[PDB]
């Protein structure tokens, strides 16, 4: 449980990776494609 | 002291250091980086702290890493002595600029002189504000 | 062979990306990072392998890096390292992005392997043409990279991949590549630091000390780099940052070859930095720098070893550095670090005729280095050489085979 | 490390604990917390309620953010942050309109909004807990309630005029006219006992300057107790409220009012001549919330 840090996502200090990422507002986050929209751009201008 | 200000005073002070001449005792540690230089890559400002390269418990390890260490620098050395540009390579085979300043080699030849059968956390941080309340700093 | 360890890591990767199972078979971890953890692969099918070929570096097979970047890291922030990798390709010293994969929080960068050397492995062996090449591979990527107009702040040689038998390089970390705009929307504008707006007596002093209890607020300007090679501009808070810093950057890795410390600064603060760069040069010039940016420097009291030390030059500096090492033997007896040690007992004065003109070969390559040391090393941002000055200088002189 | 002496608060933890319970906070959790799964509906129970809150406070230009203590007991981390609140308003309240400051800081620049940074700093942030434990009436508080966060609920029937509480005392020196402006610290001002000007160094040269001195507002409000809980025999009680800087005025008497505040006692000097206080505490509260 040594990995603690700051997440720009969340906004929140975390002692724990694998309770952060776990969390009701990180899961929140994630689920919400509108935050991940300009790299959305990116995925498939590639491709 | 060592204070770093705004000349147009538009901005807090960047650099306000204030140490206490008690502080400045034990030249071991100083709260500021007073230049050291030190020996094997060392950091300058780093010392050679609890470290002693004279110590022959040290020296059979830096001769001796070196003599394994030894060909994987000939191979660079060969390979980056003529042309910069190492397209050039394939072409006496070494050359050296003469030195007389002693060495690891030259150590652990004279700790033979001298001792053996003879005499002598994660990357981000919170966005902070700058300005300290007066009951903040007094909790300190 | 694999750590059991890094075993959980890839079926992670595997797990939390249900479609990269196949078009990608991670092999090992080639690097981690602050931001990031960097991943061995080879490619199932080949289409970033079969293009891209002129960027792939063909020493052995070719394999692709796929960087995991943090979950932690603002999607904003992943969009500037990939959009400014988008935008510089065609470049084959900046390791271009092959591809790209976004699901849930988790994105990978996939872009070419290149096979590289840690510095911290060859700094203390590399020869004089060694460190030339060094240098100059180091300063055509950061050329391409300001004539794009973008501030790569975190130069230093980890983010600078060097191959050594093929002899040239890549610039791969931009996580922290802040992008350069407009001097407007000959020292009267770019530096009295006018930024944020806020350039728009009796009693008081504000230069004899500091008021207790402060309702100022402080500079905000970027200070995104890496500790030991952030520029004299980015560690006095500056706002109108230019790409000259990413020279200095340069300087310090220059500095570490030149003495065969690879530690240059352990810059533990800002302040502590900045007090590290007045030990090499001195109060006055350290004072004189800031007195540009419109900011005041002040310090007294301190036993510092040489006052304005280290004037000769950094030759003395270097010498120094070599002094400690050539006096205890912490060089080897095959050791580059002498030719270096005698063109210093050269400069400060304190048949076999390949030896006297390789002697004038070495000699000259050192007083030359030394020179773009130097001009890397300035306290000006403007009076300071540009990466396509800088590769105009003598030193160089081996790009007519080009 | 490095709590305070007397308290179970770390600066570093609670501000840290409080700061992820602002930008974390959705209503929801005080829904669950209060058995009420069923009233939960997703278009305004699951946004960021303090982060709303913030932004329109930034919007607005107000300073006041009004806490419900309840919802700490809702979020995990602060699970004992409510009880080092409750137990230590003071320590507890300070780093709370720290952090409030911070978080304010930190959605200007990490969303890199236009609103500028120089009237959000100088601004002074305060937090309103009023929504604490609400039992034990007024006259079951013990003396280890003392400086405790406690609500009482009750009518106002008086109030004093506003009366000045001096926070900055302005002297000026008999001979050269120099003046020094000394701090108030815990209630007592420091006296010059010399000008402190090197050219003059009379001793009783300095006279404080009343009309030139800085003042606050301190106001007293009389409130009748009406617990919800009266032990037999009883008769109602009249309590004395300490209102200070904005909240003067803000009762008049007849109103319903339910008070949250801290719990202090505060020696009362037998005479006015001399300086012997009695050995019998004289309770009262320190307003920081009015509902
Ligand atoms: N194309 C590549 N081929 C091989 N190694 C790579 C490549 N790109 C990055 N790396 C390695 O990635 C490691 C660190 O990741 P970076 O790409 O530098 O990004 P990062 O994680 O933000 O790093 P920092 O924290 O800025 S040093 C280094 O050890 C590099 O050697
Ligand atoms: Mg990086
Ligand atoms: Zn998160
Ligand atoms: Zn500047
Ligand atoms: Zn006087």
């Amino acid at each position: 449980v040594k990995n603690s840090g700051y997440c720009e996502n969340c906004r929140v200090k975390y002692e724990s990776l694998e309770q952060h990422i776990v969390s009701e507002k990180h899961l929140s986050f994630a689920e919400n494609d509108l935050n991940f929209e300009a790299i959305d751009s990116l995925i498939e201008n590639l491709r | 002291h060592v204070y770093l200000y705004d000349l147009w005073q538009t901005w807090a002070p960047i650099i306000t250091l204030e140490w206490k001449p008690q502080e400045l005792t034990n030249l071991d540690e100083l709260p500021y980086p007073i230049l050291k230089i030190g020996s094997f890559g060392r950091c300058p400002f780093i010392g050679d702290r609890n470290y002693d390269e004279s110590s022959y418990k040290r020296v059979v390890k830096r001769y001796s890493r070196d003599k394994a260490n030894k060909k994987y620098a000939l191979q660079l050395r060969a390979l980056f002595q003529y042309h910069a540009d190492t397209l050039l390579n394939t072409s006496k085979n070494l050359i050296f600029i003469p030195h007389t300043c002693n060495d690891s080699t030259k150590s652990f030849k004279k700790w033979m002189q001298e001792k053996a059968k003879n005499f002598e956390g994660n990357g981000l941080g919170p966005t902070r504000a700058s300005v300290m309340s007066k009951n903040m700093k007094s909790l300190s | 062979d694999i750590p059991p360890e890094i075993k959980e890591e890839m079926i992670q990767l595997y797990h939390d990306l249900p479609g990269i199972e196949n078009e990608y078979k991670l092999i090992d971890k080639i690097g981690e990072g602050t931001f990031s953890s960097v991943y061995k692969a080879k490619d199932i099918t080949g289409k970033i392998t079969k293009k891209f070929a002129s960027h792939f570096w063909n020493y052995g097979s070719n394999y692709v890096a796929l960087k995991k970047i943090y979950v932690t890291s603002s999607p904003q922030r992943i969009y500037n390292e990939l959009n400014l990798l988008y935008i510089m390709t065609g470049s084959s010293r900046v390791a271009p992005l092959c591809d790209a994969k976004r699901v849930r929080d988790q994105v990978i960068a996939v872009l070419p392997y290149y096979p590289h050397e840690e510095f911290r492995t060859f700094y203390r062996d590399l020869p004089i043409k060694g460190i030339k090449k060094y240098i100059w591979e180091l300063l055509r990527a950061l050329k391409f990279v300001h004539s794009k107009g973008i501030i790569h702040r975190d130069i230093k040689p980890t983010n600078f991949l060097f191959n050594l038998e093929l002899g040239r390089g890549v610039l791969v970390d931009f996580g922290l590549a802040e992008a350069q705009m407009d001097y407007k929307s000959n020292h009267e504008q770019f530096c009295p630091c006018i930024m944020r707006n806020q350039y728009s007596v009796n009693g008081v002093d504000l230069t004899k000390g500091y008021p207790k209890n402060e309702t100022r607020r402080i500079k905000r300007a970027n200070r995104a780099g890496t500790r030991g090679f952030r520029a004299p501009e980015v560690l006095m808070k500056c706002g109108a940052q230019s790409t000259k810093i990413d020279i200095w950057s340069v300087g310090v890795i220059l500095l570490s070859l030149l003495g065969r410390r690879f530690p240059m600064f352990q810059s533990l603060d800002d302040a502590d930095s900045l007090l590290e760069l007045c030990t090499i040069f001195g109060w006055k010039e350290l004072r004189k720098c800031a007195a540009l940016h419109g900011l005041g420097f002040e310090a007294s009291g301190l036993i510092w070893d040489k006052p304005n030390g280290y004037s000769n030059g950094l030759k003395e500096f270097v010498y120094d550095l070599l002094n400690k090492e050539c006096t205890i033997g912490t060089f080897p007896e095959y050791s580059v670090a002498f030719e270096t040690f005698g063109f210093l007992q050269q400069e400060l004065h304190d048949d076999a005729y390949e030896l006297k003109k390789y002697q004038e070969e070495i000699w000259s390559d050192h007083y030359w280095c030394f020179q773009v040391l130097e001009q890397c090393f300035e306290m000006d941002p403007q009076k300071r050489s540009s990466a396509e000055d800088l590769l105009k200088t003598p030193f160089f002189n081996e790009l007519n085979e080009n | 490390l490095r709590i305070i002496w007397g308290t179970n608060v770390s600066i570093q933890e609670c501000t840290t604990n409080f700061r992820n319970f602002l930008m974390s906070f959705k209503y929801k959790f005080r829904k669950i917390l209060d058995e009420r799964e069923e009233f939960i509906n997703n278009t305004t129970d699951e946004e960021l309620y303090y982060i709303k809150q913030l932004n329109e406070m930034r919007e607005l230009g107000t300073s006041n953010l009004n806490l419900d203590a309840r919802n700490l007991l809702a979020y995990k981390q602060t699970e004992d942050l409510y009880h080092q609140l409750l137990n230590y308003p003071q320590e507890v309240i300070s780093i709370m309109d720290q952090t409030i400051k911070d978080c304010m800081v930190s959605l200007i620049v990490d969303n890199n909004l236009d609103y500028d940074l120089d009237e959000i700093e100088t601004k002074f942030y305060k937090v309103r807990p009023y929504n604490v434990g609400s039992c034990k009436g007024m006259r079951e508080l013990n003396p280890n309630d003392i400086d405790k966060l406690i609500n009482l609920k009750g009518l106002v029937l008086r109030s004093t005029p506003v009366i000045p509480d001096m926070k900055v005392a302005f002297f000026k020196c008999n001979v050269c006219d120099h003046t020094m402006a000394v701090e108030i610290d815990r209630g007592v001002i420091q006296e010059p006992a010399r000008c402190e000007r090197i050219d003059c160094n009379e001793p009783n040269s300095m006279s404080l300057i009343h009309n030139r001195c800085s003042f606050a507002d301190k106001q007293v409000i009389k409130l009748q107790e009406t617990p919800d809980f009266v032990p037999d025999g009883q008769t109602p009680h009249s309590i004395s409220l300490c209102v200070y800087d904005e909240l003067v005025d803000s009762c008049r008497a007849g109103d319903r009012i339910e008070v949250t505040g801290t719990f202090r006692s505060i020696p009362i000097r037998a005479n006015s001549r001399q300086r012997v206080l009695k050995s019998l505490y004289k309770t009262y509260v320190d307003v920081v919330h009015v509902k």
